[PDB]
Parts: C-alpha cells; structure tokens; sequence
C-alpha cells in the first residue's frame, strides 16, 4: 500500500476570479480533518461538480494494492484489481516545486505542494511531515470520489 | 462573350438556363423570382445569371456580313 | 501577320482585389479537398486572414458580406463613399439584409474541414469579391 | 491555441498529429502516457508538443529545464474582481511562464518569446546546447505542427 | 431664404 | 532555499570558465569586414528619420 | 474492439426523397471517415466518358 | 509495376516497420488507419502523404508484442471489405424497396 | 542534384554575413516561382515583391 | 453552343473517350456531394409566455410549432432537422441559455445530384464497388508478394 496522503473534502466556493475559459474550474476547497487547503482544478464538462459536494481525496503513487513500483507506460487493455475501481476520477501527474521553507527552519509548519496535472494546476498545503515523499520529480496518481 | 457551359465553384449544367432566362423575364418577375422559378438554390450559381453580361449580340454588329 | 496566343493563369500570376490586396497564385489544390459548406458548395479562393490587421483594409469585408446579401436576394447594392454616416454605420445595415435572409449576422458560417470529415469548431467567413486578374 | 489550459484530444487524434508533424526519417518512435486517465484516456496538447521533443533531441543526452516568462501578461484575461481572500496571489501558480522541466512543459502558453526570435527563446537555447541541426529540426517540426 | 435638399442616406431594409 | 541541487562551488567555476574559453572566437575570420558590415547594416539603417 | 454484428445491428439507411437526378438518405451509425470516404470517391472516382479531341475543318465564326 | 512496398526498419524489425503504397489520397490513408486502430494489439499507427506532387502515402505500424505488423495490417483489410460489403447489400435492398413502395403509393 | 545537396542565395546589394545563407535542396514539380520562409526576411532585407 | 450570321460555318469531328474524375474535371458525375449531421435542438428549459414570436423568428422557417393547449401558445421543435443553424439565437443576452444548439454524433445525410449519365442510385452503388475493389487489389497484391 502506497498512499501517500488522504482526506476528506467538502467545498467553499468554487470560482473566486469569474468564469474565464471553457473546459475547467479553479477550485478552492478545505479539509476538515487537517488544516489543509487544496486549490485545484476539475474538467466540470466530463465531471460535473457543484458547490456543497464532498469527496474523499488520496494520493498514490502507484495504484497497485500489491505496492510494486512496476509502471513502465499504462497498456489500456489490462485489468486487475487496482485502486481506481472504486472511485469516480482518476489524473496523472507530477510535483514540481515546494515552498514554505526557506533556511534551516526551527518550525516547518506552513508546506506547500504544487502539483500540475500535464496542464490542470493543484495548490495543497499543509505540515512539513504528512506531506513527505514529495521529492522533485516525483509521478503521483491523484484520486477522487465523490461522497454524500 | 457567350454564357458558359458548366457553373464556376460547383458544376451545375447552366449552359441552357438562358433563353428560359429571358423568357421568364418577358412574363415580368423581379429577377429574385425568376431564378427561384428556374431551380437553382446555392447562391454560388445564381451569380452566373444575375451578373452575366453579352457580349455576342454587341459585337456581331461589325460581322462581314453578305 | 497577327498571331495569337493562349495565356492562363499559371502558379506564380497575380490577381488583385478592387482595394490594393494584391495577392499572387501560390498552388493548385484538388476540389476533393478544400473544405466545404453546410450546403454542399466548395469556395474556389482561399485567402490568409493574416493581412487586414495592418492593412486596415475594410473594404474588403463590407464589401464581400454585400456581395453575398446581393446575389442572395436578387438585386445589386449601391457603393458610393460618403453615403452612410456614423448613425446608421455600414455593417449593422447591411447584416440586417443577411438576418431577415436567413444566414448568420456577421455573415460567417460553419465549415466542414476536407481530410479528417470532422466539423471545425471556429466558424469561417465566406462571401463574393470581384476579382481582377493582372 | 493549442498550448492553452485546455484542448482535450483522445487517442487516435493524438496519435494522427505526431504523425503528422514528424518527418518521417526516425525509425522507433517514442510516445506517453495519458494525462487524464478517468473516462477515456484523454490527452492535453502540452503533452503533444513535449513528445516532439523527447524524440526529437537525440538519444545520447537528456531534455532541459527553463524558467523564463512569456508575452502575454497574467492580466490578459482578467475579470473585475477577488472574493476578498490573502494568500492566494495572482503573482504565482499562473500561466504566464513556462516552466519546461525535463522536457515536459507543465503551465503556460507558448507565447511569441519563445519560439520567436529573440533573446532568451525556446528554439534560442537548444541552439546554443545541442548544436544548430537540432534546433533547426525543432524549428521545422513545431511549424509542421502548428499547421495541421 | 435659403434652399432645401432631401437627404437619401436611410435605404430599403431587407425584404 | 529548499535546496535540492546537486551542485557544488566550484563545479560551477570550472562551467562558467569553460563557457568563456568557449566563448572566444577562433583563428580565422577576417574582423575587418566583420566592421566594415557592422558599421555597414546602421548605414543603410539610417533611413527611419 | 471491433467486432460485426455489434455494428451490423445498429446500421440504418433511411431514405427521404428520390426522383429524378436527387437523392437523400440518412447513413445514421458510420463513423465520419468512411462517410468522408464516400463523398470523395463520387467527386472523384466513378468513371466517365467525354470528349477530348476535336479537330477542325473550316472554322469562320 | 509495384502497388505495395515496405521498408523495414533499422531499429527494430517487424513489429514497427514502415508500408510505402503508392497512387492513393486520403480515402484509403484515412479509412484504412481508422480500421486498423481498434484492433488492440497495437500501439502506434499513423499515416503520411510524402509529396503533393506525387500520388503515394506512408503508412505506420507499431505492435507491443514480437509478431510482425503484416498481421494487423491483413486483418484491418479484411475488415474493412466486410464492412463495406454489407452496407452495399443494405443498401440496394433499401432501394428496391423504396422505388416498388412509390410505384405502389401512385398506383 | 539530389535531396542531401544545398544552393547559396543573395540580394543586390549585398549587406551583411547573413545576406548569403545556404538552404537544403529538395525537388517540386509545379513551380514558376521560388519560395522561402517568412520570418527569415529579415535575413536578406526582403520584400517578396 | 456558338452563334452565326450568314456566310459563316462549322465542321467538326469529335472523339470520345473514358476517364476518371481526378484526371480532370470534366468527369465529375455529380453536381454536388456533401453531408451535414443532424442538428438537434433541446430546451433546456421550457420556453413560454412571448418568446414564441422572437423565437419562432430565430430559427428556420418552420421548426418551433407554437403550440396552444390552453390557446397560449408554447414552443415545440416540429422537426430537428429542418436548419442550418443559422445562430441567430445568441444576440439576444436572455435566449442564450434558454436552449442549446449542437449536433448528434453520427447521423450523417448524404445528398447526390448527378448530371444525367446515370441516375444517382447506380452512382452510390458504383461508388462503393471501387472502394471494395482497391481494397482487394491491395490485400492480393500483399499475398502474392508473401
């Protein structure tokens, strides 16, 4: 098992800075549990999404419940049982930069990621410790389901 | 000169609406009519007709005529 | 002795429009390609949009929309200067003509592209511009 | 237009434009992996373009980073105004400056900077570090592109 | 006094 | 910063130094018309006025 | 994948109007590029027969 | 007299060659690939026109697993000339029907 | 000559180093007119007309 | 053809032969050839009260039957396929969202006009036939190479 972070989530406010392009949103959404914070964006066209919903979120990077590291290129006709099959919304993806530390730091408490899904922004915040892993050059498969 | 035979952008057969043409213009149509009347519907067609101009029937005048 | 010869127009002639834009024959391309209408017609001219920001050549639109408003309903329209004023501008008349036609307003209209057989999303301005050869 | 947030090509379509635009001389040609994988595995033209360069600079090194800007500012297509939020900038996460990293762009367009002539361009550096064929090569292949 | 003319500008709006 | 880069203080010195001992221009070309157009280009360049 | 009769159940040509020199009829369930392959083989492709030599014996018009 | 030509690539062999036909457009070039996409063992298939002047196209194939493209390649012809066989039968049969129902609708 | 082959071009008068630039051969039947890349007009001072 | 005045005359002696419809352009056995795919017009509301009037005037001349179950006239598409799409619906900032505009995926409609050398049945059906028999052509040439 690879999960590399989880949580609930429920939205704020959807578009904060008008409507200006065609196929994407720019959502501002907060976790309950943690103090997180996630800024991404949703294709609402091929997934419709509304204010008051709520999802569950992770991030894997790698969807096998074996935990092999074994992805040369996804091949689309195999099947077997992988992590996707139980939610709504799949993106692959890649973390870039992360800021909130500067120098040697007494408190890492305010840490961001930034990830862009070969072209959909995601801003997430948090701690300096859940948020681990998170190398440069560092593939995640993030993961979404709406809940009631 | 003469009125041409096959349309210019698509290919209709235009080469014979003529004569008819002037018909259907001494029974007196405003010209809109009178194309409607002789089928023809894509207007790339009807600016053959509309906007043809002889230039036999000015020019025989100076036949060697005998 | 007067010959006579037979000139046609060759890759590398030139054409003009009735306002400067003067173009040139680049290549011939079979009608089995070029795109074509919603009605099945198949434009014979195709022409770069690329000019008319720095040439400021708006003759060339009033006019080509005109050409299509006349030989669509039947009669030719007038094209003397001075004629229309800023209160009743040019193209807002003279669209007018299109609407109750039955075309679009901006006297655009949807495209099929020739090689794929797909729609194209953006719609394409099409219309009817005298043509001087050179 | 392509290479602007949003232009979603599903597979056979992705595959036709890298045809298209490759010259063929190459031999095994290279390909990626589905930025959305969801529905139907969708694309996003920065994916496109990125492919013409992972087979188009050759086998021996390695793609490149940058960070430059681009022409059009981050207020082009501004609308009036925030939800009265801080934190949040407009300064940063947008799209007015590649990020290329390792030879994926990941947000931004490519403006006339870039593969214009000027200073501090895209086909401007390649030159300058591989040689001049290979520049020359990217030259002809993204027109080819950016015409089909 | 002065002259009149008609003024033309406003045409025959479509059929 | 974050710091990741693996770097070090002087693999960068010997860089910069092999980019300017690269930089320079070799043997061979003849400067003076490489003026001659230089100057050249601004004299045929004068005509904005 | 591909498979026949998956296909061959959905296929339909309706037709709307015939008469002389027109036709019409509704292709509904082929995929745009063999539809695109149709219209250019008519365009292009089925033969025809026409003339391509004249010669001439006393032309005075 | 060649009509069908492949040359075959210095990388690999067979399961990424490269087809040469010759005197076609974009009907074939562009219903052909269209059939040979959905088969699944494939993995790159895309087509060219080399010169405008010229009449012939380049066709390429590209297969995950060690069995050449001729297979491929084969079963996409076979499929195609079903395809079409069964629509010309659909449709004369629409046809005859439609022309005997309007001489049975005026008489 | 053949497609690896290359030809040198030039402009009346002659500027500058780039007023020579060499470009690869390749063969096109329906021509009467030669043809070039537009941005690089400013190569040889172009005009096209 | 031509036109004479007296002492003036022709003699010609033509020669016919086949060809295709690439080779040149007097060939082409039809007019025209095209396909456009069925529009399909859904309110994604119910439009009611005037609209009829503007509405009615947005579209092609007979698609919205206005309707009176209670002598109050509401709108209903009589036949989807009867448009060009002519768009007209978007210059007014209400009507833009009251419906939507956009096309069925694949419900093409040919249409054929030929000139006369054949009626236009035996052309779809000639038409057809080539492409099979390319296809064969290739797939025997690819066996007898093997």
């Amino acid at each position: 098992a690879g999960i590399l972070f989880e949580d609930i989530f429920d939205v704020k406010d959807i578009d904060p800075e008008g409507k200006k392009f065609d196929r994407v949103s720019r959502l501002h959404c907060e976790s309950e549990s943690f103090k997180m914070d996630l800024i991404l964006d949703v294709n609402i066209q091929i997934y419709p999404v509304d204010l008051g919903d709520k999802f569950r979120l992770v991030i894997a990077s790698t969807l096998y419940e074996d935990g092999t590291l074994d992805d040369g290129e996804y091949n689309p006709t195999d099947d077997r049982p992988s992590r996707a099959d139980q939610f709504e919304y799949v993106m692959y993806g890649k973390v870039y930069r992360i800021e909130g530390d500067e120098t040697s730091t007494e408190a890492a408490t305010r840490l961001s990621a930034y990830v862009s899904y070969g072209g959909l922004l995601m801003r997430l915040q948090g701690d300096a410790n859940n948020l681990h892993g998170f190398e440069v050059d560092s593939r995640v498969y993030l993961l979404m389901k709406k809940l009631a | 000169m003469i009125i041409p035979v096959r349309c210019f952008t698509c290919g209709k057969i235009v080469g014979n609406k003529w004569e008819a043409y002037l018909g259907l213009l001494q029974a007196e149509y405003t010209e809109g009519d009178a194309l409607d009347a002789l089928g023809l519907k894509r207007y790339c067609c009807r600016r053959m007709l509309l906007a043809h101009v002889d230039l036999i029937e000015k020019l025989l005048n100076y036949a060697p005529l005998e | 002795i007067t010959m006579r010869v037979p000139r046609n127009p060759t890759i590398g002639d030139k054409f003009a429009s009735r306002h400067g834009q003067k173009g040139i024959l680049s290549r011939l391309w079979p009608a089995e390609d070029m795109p074509f209408t919603e009605s099945g017609m198949v434009p014979d001219i195709l022409f770069n949009p690329h000019g008319f920001p720095s040439r400021m050549t708006i003759g060339m639109l009033i006019e080509s929309m005109a050409g299509k408003s006349a030989a669509l309903h039947g009669l030719c329209h007038d094209a003397t200067p001075f004629i229309f004023s800023e209160e009743n501008s040019a193209l807002e008349y003279f669209g007018e003509m299109l609407k109750a036609a039955g075309y679009n307003f901006y006297g655009t209209e949807r495209l099929y592209s020739g090689i794929s057989g797909l729609e194209l999303e953006a719609d394409i301005f099409i219309g009817v511009v005298y043509y001087q050869r050179l | 237009s392509m290479t602007t947030r949003g232009c979603f090509f599903t597979r056979e379509h992705y595959m036709e434009l890298v045809y298209r635009g490759l010259t063929d001389k190459v031999g095994r040609v290279k390909l990626l992996s589905p930025s959305i994988l969801k529905p139907f595995p969708l694309w996003t033209g920065k994916q496109v373009v990125s492919t013409l360069l992972i087979n188009i600079i050759p086998e021996d090194h390695i793609p490149l980073n940058l960070s430059g800007k681009a022409k059009i500012t981050g207020k082009a297509w501004v609308k009036e105004t925030p939800r009265s939020v801080p934190g949040f900038n407009p300064d940063s996460m947008c799209e007015s400056q590649v990020i290329i990293r390792e030879g994926e762009l990941l947000c931004g367009v490519l403006d006339k900077a870039h593969y214009g002539s000027s200073a501090y361009g895209l086909v401007h550096c390649c030159y300058e570090i591989y040689g001049g064929e290979t520049s020359g090569k990217v030259l002809t292949c993204l027109a080819r592109l950016f015409t089909a | 006094p002065l002259q009149p003319i008609p003024a033309s500008p406003p045409p025959q709006i479509p059929p | 910063s974050y710091e990741k880069s693996e770097l070090s203080l002087d693999r960068l010195r010997t860089l910069l130094q092999l980019k300017w001992q690269r930089s320079l221009c070799e043997p061979g070309e003849a400067v003076g018309l490489l003026a001659a157009q230089s100057i050249g280009e601004p004299s045929t360049q004068m005509t904005l006025n | 994948a591909w498979d026949q009769d998956r296909f061959e159940k959905n296929f339909r040509v309706d037709v709307v109007h015939m008469d002389e020199n027109s036709l019409e009829f509704d292709m509904v369930g082929i995929d745009a590029a063999i539809a695109n392959a149709f219209r250019r083989i008519l365009l292009a492709e089925v033969p025809t027969m026409a003339v391509e030599k004249v010669l001439v014996y006393n032309n005075t018009s | 007299k060649t009509a069908l030509e492949m040359v075959q690539a210095a990388g690999t062999d067979r399961h990424c060659v490269t087809f040469v036909l010759h005197e076609e457009d974009h009907t074939l070039g562009n219903s052909l690939r269209y059939m040979i996409m959905k088969n699944p063992e494939v993995e790159f298939c895309g087509y060219t026109t080399t010169h405008p002047s010229e009449s012939k196209i380049n066709l390429r194939i590209q297969t995950r697993g060690t069995l050449p493209a001729v297979e491929p390649f084969q079963r996409g012809l076979n499929e195609l000339m079903n395809v079409c066989q069964h629509v010309l039968d659909k449709f004369e049969a629409s046809i005859k029907d439609y022309k005997d129902q309007k001489a049975s609708r005026n008489e | 000559v053949k497609n690896g082959d290359i030809l040198l071009l030039n402009r009346q008068p002659t500027l500058h180093r780039p007023s020579i630039q060499a470009h690869r051969a390749r063969i096109l039947p329906e021509e009467k007119v030669l043809r070039l890349h537009y941005a690089n007009c400013k190569a040889y001072n172009a005009d096209f007309d | 053809i031509a036109q004479l005045r007296p002492g003036q005359e022709i003699d010609l002696l033509m020669h016919c032969v086949k060809g295709i419809g690439k080779d040149h352009a007097k060939f082409s056995p039809v007019a025209t050839a095209s396909y456009r795919l069925l529009p399909d017009i859904t309110l994604l509301e119910p439009v009611e009260g005037e609209a009829a009037e503007e509405l009615s005037r947005c579209f092609s001349p007979g698609v919205i039957e206005v309707q009176e179950v209670q002598g109050k006239k509401v709108a209903r598409v009589a036949n989807p396929r009867l448009d060009t799409f002519s768009r007209e619906i978007f210059r007014n900032e209400k009507l833009k969202k009251v419906v939507r505009l956009a096309r069925v995926r694949d419900h093409y409609i040919f249409s054929v006009e030929s000139t006369g050398v054949l009626p236009p049945d035996v052309l779809v059906s000639e038409a057809i036939k080539v492409l099979m028999g390319k296809c064969r052509r290739f797939l025997d040439e690819l066996d007898a190479v093997q």
